[PDB]
């Protein structure tokens, strides 16, 4: 067989490579972790460094604590017994304040408290953890797209967990935290607004989500066939086009009758990509403050 | 019309079948044998489904509906205007799909290049003919099979998904779930890294891949690297479609009653059966 | 109603998007050209976008795109018909001149560099703390074409430094020179490295590294190219494997 370079057949090492400075405060770097030869035959082998300054510690602290009061909670549900807490992991679930407490802050711990208390911690970690995307972009010199493409997932989270919630009047809209829990919320949601396939925000979330699969198989696929040409060099195919970039360009004018370039086809990609969760927040944002049932919607307006 | 840089690309050669009869182009696209043959399925293909429409009695694409043989005509054939069309289709639709995966292998052939993506598109033929052949096969009847039509097809996945309860709680369909999500994840952060690395702040220098891993390994600890990544968009958008396939080819033939008992077997382990406490004691 | 608003939107919000996309991806290779390399008289509907220019660095300039396109190098083709669509028939050697599926584009004369200005490739001997940590090592191993012939030996790995991987095997010819193979054109073996795309005679014709410490940009188009260019144009010699 033509070897297909899925996997490395030789990997070779050198000394850690601790990476560009730019604009970073290296105070904040740690030294680099081990290597790793099992990730070595598929990416690169080095572990670390990573960059923690104060708002790093920030989120994972908070992060930490999301799980440390959701964990409390499930080993409580467990009786404190592990056997149980193994058995009943995915059942398990802490479950926002009923409606009668609407918005307010006054359910007690075993009743809501513990959940709001797990969500404040959340939004702390991820808005931290999204500043830290925009702030490591800047320190190298980078352009911002990372943080702007966190945003759109962002949004989907926070018209589920606040935006929607804050809008209907009350937190028990909002998701639990729980394995099964959060599934059965998924479908109790669909059932109660006559069906999210009649949300045309839904179906238009479905078409980039399977998108995304069609576009990143067919990208994957282009530039592994093109690596025998240096097609992954991806930077440099931009800056001084090479025959890998001709050659997948061609393959898809030939096949479906145009083309994209090295640097655009990562244009279709981080929209097809974003427009997920972008229409996705929208659909679930309209569902019960606008639109109590999408099959009702959909009998109105085409 | 050609790109400025086609013509050297544009030689005789790479083709599977008929010498150089069909080596040619019809503006951009190559034809090939399999070109002639995709478009004879495909337009063959067209036409059934337009005459379908005429039995139906619309023309409205949000309307227009081909469904296959009722159940009761199991694995058999049935009239055109009650199933016959439908079994047609399908086998032009098959024709068409693996025609247009050959034809991708003739202008890889061509180009020197990997056959790579053609091998990647066999995994979505084979998730259509999960659903659409070999389902049916294993169930006894072409009637499992999803009907063509834009708003009826949408209707059986809700039927056949509800006919298991929530399909959630099929554990192959998680793990599906699971590889779609990571893929568009993927897809947003590759997308966004080259384009950040192209389009630095303004006035500045084109940053390099050293600066992409730099990026990752501050943010995260750990960078897969610029081959690396392509190699996993790759495994994880195949992934998520080898397990689509999987968690419906078990669905009515291994697996066919509610999703969610079947994660009594976990529960139900001898060693915690019985110790009270938790959501099941 | 607010969604009819919001979808109604969106489809136009979608259609701006398409054109900003498809005109972003017209940044190489247009206007479309005919056959003789004159204007096509048809270009779509879609224009071209106004330029941009990517600043590159360590001095090497700029990049202005879209711009003047030229192949800057002779195409050494003909056509075989009459009309627009045909193939183009090499005049003399495909994989000697560089069309087809062994086709080269005129790269910088440079080599690749990176982060710090240093160059991105080098012969692992040249590469201070590198050495193979993983899999078999091709050092010292037979080459072998698909003719079943041996055409050499690996004399070395030339590895990218900032990404940590292999990226060719040089491999020294019968006569003293040597040669890059691309690593992914070669299957290493416990005995032996095999290369399918060539046979061992048209291992000499490989195109050679006017510097043997580094590769430039274009010679790494015509390395790539020539050996990905066996697959069609060794077919002859290649055995049944
Ligand atoms: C209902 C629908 C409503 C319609 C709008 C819906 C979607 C909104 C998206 C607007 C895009 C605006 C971006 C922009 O200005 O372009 C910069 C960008 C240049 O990028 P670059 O060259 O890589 O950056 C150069 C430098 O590095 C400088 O780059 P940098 O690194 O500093 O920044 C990268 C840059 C460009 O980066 C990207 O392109 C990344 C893409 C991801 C963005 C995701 C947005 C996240 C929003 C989350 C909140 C959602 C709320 C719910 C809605 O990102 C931005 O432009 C800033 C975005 C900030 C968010 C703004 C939203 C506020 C709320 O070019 C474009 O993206 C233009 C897009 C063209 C879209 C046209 C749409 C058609 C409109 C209708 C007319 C059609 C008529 C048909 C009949
Ligand atoms: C995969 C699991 C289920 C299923 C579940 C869903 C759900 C759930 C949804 C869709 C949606 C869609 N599905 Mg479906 N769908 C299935 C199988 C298929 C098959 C097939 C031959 O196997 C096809 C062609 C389609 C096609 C479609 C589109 C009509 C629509 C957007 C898809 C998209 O963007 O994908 C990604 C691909 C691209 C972005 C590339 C472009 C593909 C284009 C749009 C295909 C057009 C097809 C055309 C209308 C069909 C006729 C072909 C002609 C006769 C030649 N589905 C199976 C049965 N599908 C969504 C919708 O809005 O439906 C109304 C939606 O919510
Ligand atoms: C019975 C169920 C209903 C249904 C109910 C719903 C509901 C309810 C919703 C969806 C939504 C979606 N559904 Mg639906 N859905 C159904 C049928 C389908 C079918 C199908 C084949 O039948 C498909 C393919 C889909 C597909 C989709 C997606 C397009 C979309 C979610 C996109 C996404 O990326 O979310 C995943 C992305 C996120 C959740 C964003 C997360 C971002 C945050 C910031 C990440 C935080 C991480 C945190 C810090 C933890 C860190 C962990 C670390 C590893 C430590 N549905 C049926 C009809 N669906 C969502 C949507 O947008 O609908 C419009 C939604 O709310
Ligand atoms: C645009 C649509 C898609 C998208 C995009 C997207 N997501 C993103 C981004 C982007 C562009 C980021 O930049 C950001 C990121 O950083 O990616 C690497 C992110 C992100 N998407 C994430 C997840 C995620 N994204 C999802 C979805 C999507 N993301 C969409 C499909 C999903 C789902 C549900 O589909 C999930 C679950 C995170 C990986 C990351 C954001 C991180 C974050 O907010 O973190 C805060 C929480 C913490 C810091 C707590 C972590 C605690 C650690 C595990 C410490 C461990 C120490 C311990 C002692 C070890 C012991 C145990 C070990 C032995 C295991
Ligand atoms: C395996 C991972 C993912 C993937 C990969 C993938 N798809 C691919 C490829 C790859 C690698 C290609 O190379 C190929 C391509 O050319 O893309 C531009 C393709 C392709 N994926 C496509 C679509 C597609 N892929 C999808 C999914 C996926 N593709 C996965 C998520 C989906 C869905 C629903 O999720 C769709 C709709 C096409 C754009 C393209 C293949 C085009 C093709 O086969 O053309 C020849 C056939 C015709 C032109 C028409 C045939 C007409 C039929 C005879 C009649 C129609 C019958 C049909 C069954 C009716 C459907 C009705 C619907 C309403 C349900
Ligand atoms: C880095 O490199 C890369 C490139 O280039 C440098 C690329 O371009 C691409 C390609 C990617 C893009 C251009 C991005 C845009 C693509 C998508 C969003 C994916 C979805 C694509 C479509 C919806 C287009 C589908 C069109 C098709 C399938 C063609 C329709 C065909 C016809 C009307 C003609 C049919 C031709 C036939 C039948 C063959 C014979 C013809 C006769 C006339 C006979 C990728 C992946 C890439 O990684
Ligand atoms: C320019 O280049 C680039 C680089 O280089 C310079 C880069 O570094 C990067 C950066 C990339 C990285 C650092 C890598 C990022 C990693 C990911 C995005 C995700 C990888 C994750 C996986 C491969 C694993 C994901 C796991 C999946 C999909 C399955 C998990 C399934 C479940 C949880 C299912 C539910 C559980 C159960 C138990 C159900 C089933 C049970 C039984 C059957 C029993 C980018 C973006 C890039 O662009
Ligand atoms: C579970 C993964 C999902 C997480 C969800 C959130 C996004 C992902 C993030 Br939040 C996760 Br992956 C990040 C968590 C990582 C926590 C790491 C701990 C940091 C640490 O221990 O540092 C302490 C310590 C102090 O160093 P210092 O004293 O500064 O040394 C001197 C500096 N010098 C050399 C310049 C002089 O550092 C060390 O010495 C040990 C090195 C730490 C190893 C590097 C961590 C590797 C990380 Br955890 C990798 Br394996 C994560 C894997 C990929 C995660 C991918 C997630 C996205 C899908
Ligand atoms: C982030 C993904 C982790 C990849 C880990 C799996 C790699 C296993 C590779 C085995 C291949 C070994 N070999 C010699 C066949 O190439
Ligand atoms: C803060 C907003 C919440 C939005 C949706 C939350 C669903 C979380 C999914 C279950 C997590 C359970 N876990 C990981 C703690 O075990
Ligand atoms: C997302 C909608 C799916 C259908 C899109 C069909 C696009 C066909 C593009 C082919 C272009 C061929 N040509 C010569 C006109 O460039
Ligand atoms: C699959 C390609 C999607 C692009 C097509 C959407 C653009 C149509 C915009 C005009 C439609 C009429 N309307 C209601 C939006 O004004
Ligand atoms: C999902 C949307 C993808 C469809 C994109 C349609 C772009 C068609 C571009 C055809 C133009 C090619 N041309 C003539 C400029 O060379
Ligand atoms: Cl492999
Ligand atoms: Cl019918
Ligand atoms: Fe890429
Ligand atoms: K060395």
């Amino acid at each position: 067989a033509e070897y297909q370079n899925i996997f490395s057949q030789v990997q070779v090492r050198g000394p850690a490579d601790l990476g560009m400075t730019e604009d970073v405060n290296l105070a904040n770097r740690s030294g680099v972790g081990p290597f790793s030869t099992l990730l070595g035959w598929f990416g690169n082998a080095q572990l670390g460094p990573i960059y923690l300054g104060s708002l790093g510690v920030l989120s994972l602290f908070s992060g930490l604590m999301w799980f440390f009061t959701i964990g409390i909670w499930f080993w409580y549900q467990a009786g404190w017994n592990p056997a149980v807490f193994l058995r009943d992991l995915f059942f398990f679930s802490l479950e926002p304040p009923a409606p009668e407490y609407g918005l307010s802050f006054a359910a007690p711990l075993k009743e809501g408290g513990l959940w709001l208390i797990a969500s404040f911690f959340m939004f702390v970690a991820v808005w931290s953890w999204w500043g830290r995307t925009y702030l490591r972009a800047q320190a190298l010199g980078m352009g911002k797209h990372t943080a702007w493409a966190f945003l759109s997932a962002i949004w989907l989270w926070m018209v589920l967990g606040f935006i929607r919630p804050i809008l209907m009047g009350s937190w028990s809209e909002a998701v639990p935290y729980g394995i099964f829990s959060h599934l059965d919320w998924t479908n109790n949601f669909s059932l109660v607004h006559g069906n999210l396939f009649y949300n045309p925000f839904h179906g238009l979330s479905i078409a980039f989500l399977y998108g995304s699969a069609l576009l990143f198989a067919m990208h994957g696929a282009t530039i592994l066939a093109v690596s025998r040409f240096g097609g992954e060099r991806e930077l440099e195919q931009i800056a001084d086009r090479g025959t890998a970039a001709e050659r997948a360009a061609l393959f898809w004018r030939w096949t479906m009758g145009f083309n994209a370039t090295m640097e655009g086809i990562h244009r279709w990609a981080i929209w097809m990509a974003v427009l997920v969760t972008l229409t996705g927040g929208i659909g679930i944002l309209l569902s019960g403050t606008v639109v109590d049932n999408w099959y009702v919607w959909g009998q109105n307006h085409g | 019309a050609l790109l400025s840089f086609e013509r050297k690309y544009r030689v005789p050669g790479g083709t599977l079948v008929g010498g150089n009869l069909f080596d040619f182009w019809v503006g951009p696209f190559y034809v090939g044998f399999f070109g002639v043959a995709t478009f004879f399925f495909a337009a063959l293909g067209i036409i059934l489904i337009a005459w379908s429409a005429v039995l139906q009695g619309t023309w409205n694409p949000q309307l227009i509906s081909v469904y296959p043989p009722a159940l009761e005509y199991g694995l058999g054939g049935a009239p055109l205007a009650k199933g016959g069309l439908w079994q047609i289709i399908t086998i032009c639709a098959t024709g068409a799909f693996v025609s247009w995966a050959l034809r991708e292998v003739e202008i890889c052939r061509k180009l020197g290049i990997g056959y790579h993506i053609p091998f990647a598109f066999a995994f979505a033929i084979l998730a259509y003919l999960t659903l659409v052949l070999f389902r049916p096969v294993m169930m006894g009847a072409w009637g499992y099979a999803f009907p063509y039509g834009i708003w009826t097809h949408l209707d059986w996945v809700s039927n056949t998904g509800y006919t298991y309860g929530n399909f959630h709680y099929n554990p192959a369909h998680m793990i599906a779930i699971s590889f779609f999500f990571t893929n568009a994840l993927a897809l947003a952060l590759h997308g966004a890294l080259v384009l950040s690395a192209a389009n630095p702040e303004k006035g500045k220098e084109m940053r390099t891949p050293d600066h992409e891993d730099t990026f990752f390994r501050d943010l995260v600890g750990y960078s897969i690297g610029t081959l690396g990544i392509h190699r996993l968009g790759l495994l994880l958008s195949l992934s998520a479609v080898f397990f689509s396939a999987l968690c419906m080819i078990i669905t009515g033939t291994i697996w066919f009653d509610q999703w969610v008992d079947w994660w009594q077997w976990w529960v139900k382990l001898p060693w915690w059966a019985n110790i009270p406490g938790g959501i099941n004691g | 109603d607010l969604a009819s608003l919001a979808i109604y939107s969106f489809w136009i919000f979608l259609a701006g998007l398409i054109y900003y996309l498809q005109t972003e991806n017209m940044r190489e290779g247009y206007p479309l050209e005919n056959e003789d390399g004159t204007p096509a008289a048809n270009q779509g509907p879609f224009p071209l976008p106004k330029p941009k220019t990517f600043i590159l660095p360590h001095g090497r300039g700029t990049l202005t795109v879209p711009g003047p396109e030229s192949e800057d190098r002779p195409i050494a083709l003909a056509r075989t018909a009459v009309s627009e669509g045909f193939p183009h028939a090499p005049t003399g050697d495909p994989m000697k001149d560089g069309v087809g599926p062994a086709s080269w584009v005129a790269r910088r004369d440079l080599p690749e560099l990176d982060g710090h200005g240093h160059n991105k490739i080098k012969p692992m001997k040249a590469a201070a703390g590198f050495h193979v940590s993983a899999g078999k090592n091709p050092i010292g191993l037979p080459v072998r074409g698909c003719d079943l012939e041996i055409a050499g030996k690996v004399v070395d790995i030339w590895v990218d430094i900032p990404e940590q991987m292999a990226r060719f095997l040089e491999v020294e010819l019968k006569d003293g020179s040597t040669r890059l193979l691309p690593m992914q054109m070669v299957k290493v073996q416990s005995n032996r490295v095999h290369v399918n795309a060539l046979s061992s005679d048209l291992f000499a014709g490989i195109p050679t590294i006017k510097s043997p410490t580094e590769v430039t940009l274009l010679e790494e188009d015509k390395i790539c190219g020539y050996v990905a260019g066996g697959l069609m144009y060794a077919a002859p010699k290649r055995k049944s494997v």
